[PDB]
């Protein structure tokens, strides 16, 4: 009747397994645990299902490690994709046999997952513009730590800058602004080791 | 292989506290829990405890609460059980159990240690 | 918290005959596992689920039976004093085995 | 995708149901909030039409609607702070027999975001695009086109690329949104090869609170 | 004009509210069946969103909703026989202190018809126009143009005739509703004069299942 | 608390007055009493209202006759135009004061009205065909009892002749079929002493 | 003129039923109402019955009620009332009561009858 | 059911003076009626409403009062008996006139 999960987070690289647990107290006799994906744009999957009377349930790439007299459900994902990025939810599935019976989740776990290939690259740097909006386009870069910054006279805002993952595997950042003028504005952005700015690739 | 070694037989006081070990081999400890059962002549046997060494969490039987109590060390990979009023006809074989790696048959208890017999006065 | 009541309490049966030892239980239950047992030994695991085998057993042992009055047979005997002696279920939290069939070789 | 109703305090929600089930038997409504579990408010009856709340909920609060013959609305009477969140439709599967209720399917959930007296600012977002970059030196000025969504008060929002065809969608990699004073501002940015940078570039938006209501398109001419 | 809605036996119905009022409070919905008196079946509150219902009525029946500021809407759950009738949303009038509560405005009245499983038939006014007799004897062969809607479940229909302007409504005569085995049959007749007779003249039929859903429009071709 | 009209139906001419009954009982000591118009296309109009306590008020053409003790409410309608041809429905209106309280409303009253002009004119009849369909018209004809018949060998179905009102004061009246034949059907129309076909009126 | 005309004044026995007529003239009788008023020294006047001649419905007060009993003849345009039980005290005056046309004066009685005294032994 | 009571038993007023009358009752009434009565004969119409006059009396007689406790007030007395005997109501549907103030011209 009532579900835990204590891990607020977990990070784990592409080709390594994450483990999320789930600890429980119910006083039915017989009942389910179901395992659900909430992806960023909200939406429940249903991963898997595992009975409190029947064997471990394995699909696919989920595994459910199952504790019946410590009452303990763990999910194990192996070597996992990019798509992975979701929230994880344990329900205690109430007998199922009813069509009227209801699923009690826990706060759910995070999972955040890093990209696999480390190679080093060297970021390059581009500044585009559009009125007194001015964006500055850091693009194929391996380390994480950039501090890109741009230089004017006058600041009017500032962003924080957004840094995603690549298909290719890389990370793209991207700054902007609101600066005041347009043609002085120059952008420049530190490797892990140098620093690199707009006056070249150009 | 998988394995599970128990103390020899110990010959107890009516009044005192008993504690009975048992070490798993073979596989890893986190993973799976450790189930305990007594078994006797008169009564049979019947399921007494159940403790998960990954977080603790135990699980008793109504009428053996508070008789027992289990604890583990995932170090030593050894689970141990105490036991007190021991004279109150609690003389029996005690065994340990683990089901089949990844619940293969179910709830059936796959794997068990020899047993330790405990006798009293 | 399930009795689970066993009828036969002793058996005579001998090589040459097909015999049946039944588990009754006083609430259902869904599945069945059961336990042979030897002198000086620890309990086997032997069915692992209603009508299967497991850890390598003869195959003329085989169980049957519908959500209540589990059951289970042997085909021929051969040199085993106890084919199987317990029961288990777990479909109450209270998991209880029941006081054991033995029958002897004769 | 994911749609919102942002109703005012004291004024009647409608949230639609996504499912698409033609023999349910029982619609149930589940509520979940930042920072909280999902919650089950009430679950509406098809053979009947009486519907069961769980207990904590004062009466009449919640209603179910049928317009169409399997269409369910739930209707929330009078709003308030701490009633916004994402409500899902769910309803049990087939399959009772064998991998028995397998699953509870759930809907894609509906933000309800509750305000006071509206933003009345004009929310909707406000597009400002960008010019790709002198870039010969590298990627064979491959460009990256940015759509920059800037002043809208519902979170949600569905920015996705497209090109004069919409059979395949383009893969573009989102920023961040952040919370201005009192708006969001979110950005988008596409990098084009030169093999396809001939075409025309859509930038689809799919918001509520948007002008004409529908999915906004701003076009960014194509570049030989 | 009066609106109409035929949801099947089992199923919820839906019924607007044409009142136009900016201050109401309380908002009573009555219903008048043939042969009986008009009684009120429930009045919604709009300080406080709760509704009451007078007693005898099973409690969730009625539901009222406000998809907008000032739009009530009533919703029958569960439709059964002895259900039809004409619905009238009422509010009381202004003029407390004088001429007291003078008036109890009501509004147009919408006709709820409960049938079994839909007629299924295409059931939508099927127009069979005539032509003017040779009339050149009397009335300088004014004519008398038909409009003859044929087939159609519902009972309420409203036809009006018009000149290739919309200005004003031309005064034609109605017949009569007759009731075919499964359906009803109206006509209407127009004499115009010949001064008038160079325009072409729209029948334009208003209905509930009507195609399109649209006030559909015959016309009939000028004569010299 | 109980409201009822005895009167069915009443017929009167154009230049007659007409009265309509309402008697209630109610156990109110002061209440109102408000008479309701429902036109033929559904509609409640309010026509007038009758305090328990205040005097007689009149309105318009309407008058209302109020017997206190004898609980009883009539309403006098004089020089009555052909648009009073609705049903009227009393309704004891429960004190006004609250924006809650209901109106008691009875089994209504239904007034018929008919021309008041009295010349004798002779009816013009004519055919009209679409098709399969034809139709009988006969226009201008003051007396009521026609009788409107078509000949033709074949009869397929046949619909009761429509008889309004012109708005010259005389009647007006519309037959219908679905005759085999089109270019024998032909009419004829009863005067009230006469009678005349459709081979003449060509 | 509107005017209403009462019989004299009779003497009556302690147990009787006596009837009072009461005739109205220069107004249709049909569309308005006669009240009955009983003015005695001691109790002042009170309100006793009330009959309307188009319907016949009656209203009287409760004290009054099932002592006297109105009834009305529109041919001869006058209502007449009966009175039983004359010994009580009962020896007041009589008076028929009528609202001045279209309840101009409101409920104010506008038209009075000249008053019959009823005196028992 | 209305006491309809009046303060005034009996009143001594004279020509040149001013008086008033006051017919309390038990429970708010709407409007409030009055009559005079004269010796051997029946009692006038009189008022009609409140702060009203009918039947053509002398302009001297006017109503006032809230919705309880109305009152009459005549400004000179000119050879008359009894300026206004009773009162009356209908606010309540037993209606009841009152005891009756009689003034004795002096
Ligand atoms: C900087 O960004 C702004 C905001 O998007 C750009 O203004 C927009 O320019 C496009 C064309 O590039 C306009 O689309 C077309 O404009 C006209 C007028 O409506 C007409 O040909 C078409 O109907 C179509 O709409 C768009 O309207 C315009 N937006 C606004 C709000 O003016 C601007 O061009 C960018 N600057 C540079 C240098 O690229
Ligand atoms: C959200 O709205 C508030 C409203 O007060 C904004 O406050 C703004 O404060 C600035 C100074 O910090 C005021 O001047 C502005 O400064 C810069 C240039 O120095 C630039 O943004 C503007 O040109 C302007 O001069 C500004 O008037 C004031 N805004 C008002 C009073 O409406 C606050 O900055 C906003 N927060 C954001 C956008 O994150
Ligand atoms: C007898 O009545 C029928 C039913 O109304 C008449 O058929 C209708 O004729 C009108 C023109 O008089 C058609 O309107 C026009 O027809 C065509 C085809 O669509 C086109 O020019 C216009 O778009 C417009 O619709 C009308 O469609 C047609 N209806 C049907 C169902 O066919 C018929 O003409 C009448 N017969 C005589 C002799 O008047
Ligand atoms: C309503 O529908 C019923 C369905 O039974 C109609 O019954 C119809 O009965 C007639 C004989 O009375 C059958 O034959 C028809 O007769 C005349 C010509 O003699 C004409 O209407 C048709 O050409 C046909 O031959 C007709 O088949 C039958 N309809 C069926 C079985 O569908 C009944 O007349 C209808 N009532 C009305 C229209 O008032």
């Amino acid at each position: 009747q009532k579900v835990t999960q204590a891990q607020s987070s977990v990070s784990m690289p592409v080709r390594k397994a994450v483990t999320l647990n789930c600890l429980y107290e119910t006083s039915w006799w017989s009942y389910y645990i179901f395992w659900y994906k909430q992806l960023p744009s909200k939406e429940m999957i249903f991963l898997i299902r595992q009975g409190s009377d029947e064997q471990n349930a394995k699909s696919g790439r989920y595994s459910v490690n199952f504790k019946k007299a410590a009452k303990s459900v763990a999910l194990t994902i192996s070597a996992l994709q990019l798509e992975d990025s979701a929230k994880y939810f344990c329900a205690l599935g109430d007998p199922g046999g009813l069509n009227t019976d209801k699923l009690i989740f826990g706060k759910g776990t995070r999972v955040t997952v890093e990209p696999r290939s480390q190679p080093h690259t060297k970021p390059s740097v581009f500044v585009m513009k559009n009125g007194t909006n001015v964006a500055c386009l850091v693009k194929e870069f391996y380390p994480k730590d950039i501090r890109i910054n741009l230089v004017s006279s006058k600041k009017i805002t500032e962003f924080d800058p957004a840094i995603v993952i690549s298909p290719s595997g890389k990370y793209n950042a991207v700054k902007l602004g609101k600066y005041e003028d347009s043609n002085s504005v120059t952008c420049s952005v530190q490797h892990d080791n140098k620093t690199v700015h707009s006056t070249d690739f150009e | 292989q998988v394995q599970l070694q128990q103390s020899g037989a110990e010959l107890v006081r009516p009044g005192a506290s008993v504690t009975l070990s048992c070490k798993a081999s073979g596989y890893t400890f986190t993973d799976y829990e450790v189930y305990w059962v007594k078994q006797t002549p008169v009564h049979g046997l019947e399921w007494i405890g159940a403790i998960d060494p990954e977080t603790g969490r135990t699980a008793y039987n109504q009428k053996f609460k508070g008789k027992a109590i289990l604890t583990t060390d995932k170090s030593s990979s050894t689970a141990y059980m105490a036991l007190r009023s021991l004279t109150s006809e609690d003389s029996a074989v005690y065994y340990c159990a683990r089901l089949k790696s990844g619940r293969y048959y179910g709830d059936l208890f796959a794997y068990w240690g020899q047993g330790t017999l405990v006798t009293v006065s | 918290q399930i009795v689970l009541t066993q009828s036969p309490a002793l058996m005579s049966a001998s090589p040459g005959e097909k015999v049946t030892m039944t588990c009754s239980a006083s609430s259902s239950v869904s599945y069945m596992y059961w336990y042979q047992q030897k002198p000086r030994s620890s309990p086997k695991p032997w069915i692992y689920f209603t009508s299967n085998l497991a850890s390598g057993v003869p195959a003329r042992f085989s169980g049957s039976g519908s959500g209540t009055s589990y059951s289970l047979t042997i085909s021929s005997m051969e040199a085993e004093d106890a084919a199987t002696y317990y029961c288990q279920q777990w479909s109450s939290n209270p998991l209880t085995f029941g006081a054991g069939t033995k029958l002897e070789l004769k | 995708g994911t749609k919102s109703v942002t109703r005012p305090t004291r004024s009647s929600a409608e949230i639609t149901c996504d499912l698409t089930v033609i023999n349910a038997f029982y619609i149930h409504w589940y509520l979940h909030q930042e920072g909280k579990a999902p919650q089950r408010l009430l679950y509406y009856d098809v053979s009947n039409s009486k519907d069961v709340l769980e207990s904590g909920l004062s009466p009449g609060k919640y209603y179910t609607h049928t317009p169409r013959r399997w269409s369910w609305i739930l209707i929330l009477r009078n709003l308030i702070e701490n009633d916004s969140g994402v409500y899902y439709c769910a309803t049990w599967d087939r399959g009772n027999p064998k991998t028995h209720y397998y699953k509870k399917l759930f809907g894609s959930g509906t933000t309800l975001v509750v305000t006071d007296k509206q933003l009345d600012a004009d929310v909707s977002p406000k597009p400002t695009i960008f010019l790709p970059s002198i870039a010969e030196t590298k990627l064979q000025k491959a460009g990256t086109y940015l759509c920059l969504l800037e002043k809208f008060f519902p979170d949600v929002i569905k920015i996705h690329w497209q090109e004069k065809k919409s059979n395949t969608i383009l893969g573009s990699q989102e920023g961040n949104t952040m919370k201005t004073n009192d708006t969001y501002m979110k950005f988008s940015w596409l990098t084009v090869p030169e093999k396809s940078l001939d075409k025309e570039h859509r930038c689809i938006v799919r918001h509520e609170n948007n002008k004409n209501g529908v999915d906004q398109e701003i076009i960014f001419p194509p570049i030989k």
